[PDB]
């Protein structure tokens, strides 16, 4: 539309919220694949905070170009690199969400503030392989990585 | 680009300009000025103009890209006036080429739009198919001669029922398809055999001989590009006598359908050949009759006449 | 026109839907098997 | 005559050829099919069947198991599990194998380890006597 | 629709079209080998049958036993293999259960498991999956006979159903008997084999189940490559035929939106 | 010209055949092949923010990712070897590269000695 | 459109004739999942004619639903429900066509009347499965399902 057409160019960082990932219930909306900034360099934020979130957004763009196979041949057709890839991605869009301490009205849960160190950590983890074992719904609407690892835990132990 | 269009006009203008006695005029409506530089030095060097001997076959109009669309609008006219003289005033037939045809009724679009005219459809000016009839309706062959018009066209979109082709396939009487698919491999011109169509493809107009023997090649080569498919699949090895027959009559007339310009020397070294129609149908006759399942495909490649192809093949084991 | 990548999901017509599902089956299924194993694994363990 | 159909599952020897004789092994005992045997049954023992053509040629091809059938139409069917031909094998991997099993065989694990490592033996043993 | 949503639909079947023509190629590339493969298969597994074929067994009709045996894969998109042979199955299960006896299946492939776990459910006996993914072998079929002989089933009959390869446009669903030694033994056709004790003669029933299943796993293995190049070059051929008249729908959708926001325009202008 | 000329070609293959990308296997070695050497030259184009590269090292990485002595290389450290590649040339073999940028072009010397360079450094990472 | 578009709030009863049904050859072509009506309450018009028209449009709606898979993945790719399902909206689809008086000289079948209850009865029974085994052109142009069964025994010689 001319008016965001427009707005897009007066703006440092755009974080464009979704409809199609808030249908999924992925709160906050946020797009991964069209969130944009200018500081998001490995020279203003370092070369491992780059790396990883560069990561992320190849492996979530991999899955897309994925889904379209998947459509048609079903999951279990699918390579051993490739569910590995899926799996991995939805694992890595469910960790995305967050709890908010303004949205407790909704949700019921505890808002939760994430300092970088843990979301790079989490996020590096979740990508290099250490946490193929958990269930990808241990992630929904978690903090920094330890408690999804708890939150698998009591699911387990309540299964 | 890239497939061969200008080397294709400047065969065009030279055989007619040969075999006919009768000129060309190139009218470059909304004509970069890079090409148009590029065009002028290409002909020059090629001899359709001569900046020395007064004997150059073409009068270039140039209507340039950044000229008001005024002044686009009207190029078109120019050319039209200068071959409509070659055609009353000296009696003979004139080759008229138009590239773009598209930035023609885009020029007159704009125009309309700031006269202020309320715009039709699309975008496009209300007086759109008069404005495409007051041109395209003189080029046509009154009873001293006759202006034979070539029209590289441009589709909006890839829609070829946008308004613009639209309007302007009302008028064309053929249509030749330069493809790339053909330039990779080789052939030249680009020329497609399959998508290339036209209106006296017709026993009445042409003749029963050379309408039969045009339906034989398009026949066999529709069939060759369907078999292209299952060779591509099942492999070769599966396929009937007659099926690989019919292959290697496809592959030889598809080689016998490129041949060298004479303004293209430069690029293949060949001589160039001119193929008057009746040899051309012959060749052809004799290739789908069978006549020369005995030559190798090589044989075929860049050749005039098939006189010549056979010549070719005997020098090709000596 | 072109194609994107992704844009059976975009589209959300019956084939959208369709992967959708099926994904969700296929990592159903996986997610009992972890969580079978993680109790598993959690009983190994007092030992 | 004889309507030979040797054919390993890979690969297939003859086809309704036409030979004179073949010399095939057996559980009960390797034994010779000529254009009119009787008709019989038989289950093969690692062996080298022996393929000899109406004329005096010979072929000799190394088969592990498999069944040989003789008709009442005389035609031989001698289906191979492994058939290869001799061109193919190496003594001292066979040898070194053989000598390993007959160290293994000392070691009763049990008597279903028994019966393998004694036909992992027995195998190797033609393979050698074939070879040696 | 809105442009928006042609555009999308339009987006989402191109991708659907490039899919099933990479999946027809894939296809084909599987089918070359899988018929290539086929060739000493046929003979190989002809040759098994060769025997109950020229001597005739009949069997003693008055058993309570029998078995019937299923092959196809694990995977779909195949058109109607595995369809016409649980079909098959479930009709000759039906027709023997008119008389009481007591049939078992056994599945070869997740498909036939699935399409016969409702009705047919409880006759299961085993099943194997990972058919398919990888051309078969006779260590797959050496693998169905050794579980299907320790499981303690004493089957007096046995019948299996598979989708002979006639070409690459058809297949038959056939089927093909298996006896046991018991039924071998009493059978006086075998009465003109000689050195025939219950020993080779049951050695040779086993390698003979064997040598059906490998039959049996190649010709079907084959059909259902065909099967799916063919299923996924319709697929494919119908997917262009649909973006055919997306496409013109889309062009047409394009140029009513140019004009209506045109006509929006100038409306205004003349109304000012 | 002479190094992008087959380049150019070679991207124009891999890019009717990149759908299989994902299947890889079920295919003949042809399109393998290809679709092993696509992969190869995509990921020679990768370029960082604000460091153009001059006239001759393009042509040098182009040079032994094209011709071939790239294929057995796992496609993730082919940038790592260009990122280390590039820095050995620039300092040991400054002449060869002078010699390419004066002459505009790869004689067969200079050729050979390209070759020579890329077998050595390839060989020893 | 405007035009229509306004006027569909004027009206009780609509009845939305459609080409792509036309251009399968039924007729009259309305479209059974746009036509609606005011009356379409179980008070007005019984519990069974309401039942029965839901669940001819249940139906319909899911063979639509259905459409976009069978278009390109076949028939062979859907549940056995799902073929039962188009299988009988098939069929439903063909009985809802009937042969009018003043098309014979279109079409030279003989224009039927077919009684609220012979269609109530006809309509249930296809829905209830009573006819599984005979073909959908077996409903093709009829009135009441007696002639269904007769058309379809025709068909069977
Ligand atoms: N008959 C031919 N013989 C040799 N080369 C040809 C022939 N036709 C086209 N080509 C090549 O194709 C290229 C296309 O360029 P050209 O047709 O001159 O300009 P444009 O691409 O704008 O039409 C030319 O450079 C020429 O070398």
């Amino acid at each position: 539309d001319p008016a965001p057409a427009t707005t897009f160019a007066h703006l440092d960082a755009t974080t464009v919220l979704s409809r199609a990932i808030a249908e999924l219930g992925i709160y906050p909306a946020v797009d991964p694949l069209d969130s944009t900034s200018r500081i998001m360099d490995p020279n203003i934020v370092g070369s491992e905070h780059y790396d990883v979130a560069r990561g992320v957004q190849k492996i979530l763009q991999d899955y897309k170009s994925l889904q379209d196979i998947i459509a048609i041949l079903g999951m279990d057709e699918l390579s051993e690199e490739d569910k590995l890839t899926v799996s991995r991605a939805r694992k890595i869009q469910r960790f995305l969400s967050q709890p908010f301490q303004v949205a407790e009205v909704f949700t019921g849960h505890l808002g939760k503030l994430v300092p970088l160190k843990e979301t790079i950590k989490g996020f590096q983890q979740i990508l290099a392989g250490e946490y193929d074992h958990l269930p990808e719904q241990a992630f929904y609407m978690v903090g920094p990585i330890e408690e999804a690892v708890a939150k698998a835990d009591k699911l387990a132990e309540e299964h | 680009a890239g497939v061969g269009k200008t080397v294709l006009i400047m065969e065009l203008i030279n055989n007619v300009a040969k075999a006919h006695g009768g000129y060309s005029v190139f009218a470059g409506v909304g004509e970069r000025t890079r090409e148009g530089n590029d065009l002028y030095h290409e002909m020059i060097e090629s001899g359709v103009i001569n900046l020395k001997d007064a004997t150059s076959k073409v009068a270039l109009v140039y209507g340039q890209m950044n000229e008001p669309p005024g002044a686009r609008a009207r190029v078109a006219l120019t050319g039209l006036t200068v071959a409509e003289y070659f055609r009353d005033q000296e009696g003979q037939d004139v080759l008229l080429f138009i590239d773009n045809i598209f930035r023609f009724t885009q020029a007159g679009s704009e125009v309309s739009a700031l006269l202020g005219r309320i715009p039709s459809a699309v975008g496009y000016q209300p007086t759109l198919a008069t404005d495409m009839g007051t041109m395209q309706e003189r080029i046509t062959t009154t009873k001293k001669g006759s202006i034979t018009s070539v029209q590289a066209i441009y589709v909006p979109a890839d829609d070829l029922t946008d308004p613009a082709p639209a309007t302007t396939f009302a008028h064309l009487d053929a249509t030749t398809v330069l493809s790339r698919a053909i330039a990779e491999l080789g052939i030249y011109p680009a020329v497609d055999p399959l998508d290339s169509t036209s209106r006296i493809m017709d026993p009445n107009i042409v003749g029963s001989e050379h309408y039969d023997v045009a339906r034989g090649v398009q026949k066999i080569l529709q069939d060759y590009k369907s078999l292209q498919d299952i060779i591509a699949i099942l492999g070769m090895d599966e396929l009937s006598e007659e099926d690989k027959l019919t292959v290697s009559r496809a592959r030889k007339i598809q080689r016998f359908l490129s041949q060298p310009f004479q303004v293209a020397e430069v690029f293949t070294g060949h001589l160039g050949k001119l193929v008057p129609l009746k040899e051309t149908i012959k060749g052809f006759q004799q290739i789908l009759a069978g006549e020369y399942d005995h030559l190798p495909e090589q044989a075929f490649y860049m050749v005039g006449p098939i006189e010549e192809a056979v010549a070719k093949a005997d020098k090709l084991a000596e | 026109v072109r194609s994107s990548a992704g844009a059976v999901r975009d589209a959300g017509g019956a084939f959208g839907k369709r992967e959708q599902a099926e994904e969700e089956r296929y990592f159903r299924a996986r997610a009992k098997e972890q969580l079978a194993a993680l109790k598993k694994h959690h009983e190994n363990e007092i030992s | 005559q004889m309507s030979f159909t040797f054919a390993s599952p890979t690969q297939v020897f003859f086809n309704s050829a036409n030979v004179r004789q073949v010399d095939v092994p057996t559980q009960t005992g390797a034994f010779g099919i000529l254009a009119a045997h009787v008709p019989t049954l038989q289950v093969l023992r690692p062996g080298l069947v022996v393929v000899h053509a109406e004329d005096g040629t010979t072929s000799k091809y190394f088969v592990s198991s498999g069944s040989v059938t003789v008709n009442a139409d005389s035609s031989v069917q001698l289906l191979a599990e492994e058939a290869v031909t001799l061109d193919m094998l190496d003594l001292g991997a066979a040898k070194a194998n053989l000598e390993k099993a007959q160290s293994e065989l000392l070691g009763a694990a049990d008597e279903a380890t028994r019966a393998e490592i004694q036909i992992r033996i027995e195998a190797n043993e033609a393979l050698v006597k074939a070879l040696e | 629709a809105t442009l928006k949503d042609i555009t999308r639909r339009l987006k989402s079947i191109k991708n659907i079209q490039k899919i099933t023509k990479s999946m027809k190629m894939v296809a084909a590339a599987k089918y070359a080998r899988a018929e290539r493969e086929l060739k000493p298969a046929r003979v190989y597994g002809v040759g098994s049958l060769a025997l109950y074929e020229k001597a005739d067994i009949k069997t003693p009709e008055d058993k309570k036993k029998h078995l019937i045996i299923g092959v196809s894969s694990d995977r779909g998109l195949c058109g109607a293999i595995h369809s016409s042979v649980a079909k098959q199955m479930k009709s000759e299960a039906a027709n023997l259960a008119a008389a009481g006896k007591e049939v078992k299946i056994i599945g070869v492939g997740d498909k036939i498991r699935s399409i016969l776990h409702r009705t047919h459910s409880d006759q299961f006996l085993v099943t194997f999956k990972e058919v398919g993914r990888r051309p078969p072998t006779f260590g797959d079929a050496s693998v169905i006979a050794l579980e299907l002989l320790n499981s303690g089933y004493e089957f007096d009959e046995g019948s299996i159903i598979f989708n002979r390869f006639r070409s690459v446009i058809s297949y038959k669903t056939e089927e093909k008997p298996i006896f046991s030694l018991d039924t071998i033994s009493s059978a006086e056709s075998m009465s003109i084999y000689d050195d025939i004790d219950a020993d080779v003669l049951r050695n040779y029933q086993e390698y003979s189940l064997a040598n059906i299943i490998y039959y049996s796993l190649k010709e079907s293995t084959t059909s259902e490559q065909s099967a799916r190049m063919t299923a996924m070059d319709n697929a494919s051929k119908n997917a262009s035929e649909m973006i055919d008249k997306l496409t013109l729908t889309f062009n047409r959708t394009r140029q009513a939106v140019i004009t209506k926001e045109l006509i929006e325009i100038i409306s205004g202008a003349a109304a000012l | 010209k002479q190094v992008a000329g087959t380049m150019k070609l070679e991207l124009a293959q891999y890019r009717e055949v990149a759908a299989f990308a994902q299947f890889g296997s079920d295919l003949d070695a042809a399109t393998q092949q290809l679709l092993s050497r696509g992969v190869r030259l995509t990921e020679l184009l990768k370029q960082g923010q604000y460091s153009p590269m001059a006239i001759e090292e393009q042509v040098a990485v182009i040079y032994a990712g094209v011709r071939g002595y790239l294929d057995k290389l796992e496609p993730s450290k082919i940038t790592k070897f260009e990122n280390a590649f590039l820095s050995h040339v620039i300092s040991q073999h400054q002449a060869l590269l002078g010699k390419i940028r004066t002459d505009g072009k790869i004689s067969e010397e200079s050729d050979a000695k390209l070759k020579e360079i890329v077998t050595n450094f390839l060989a020893g990472f």
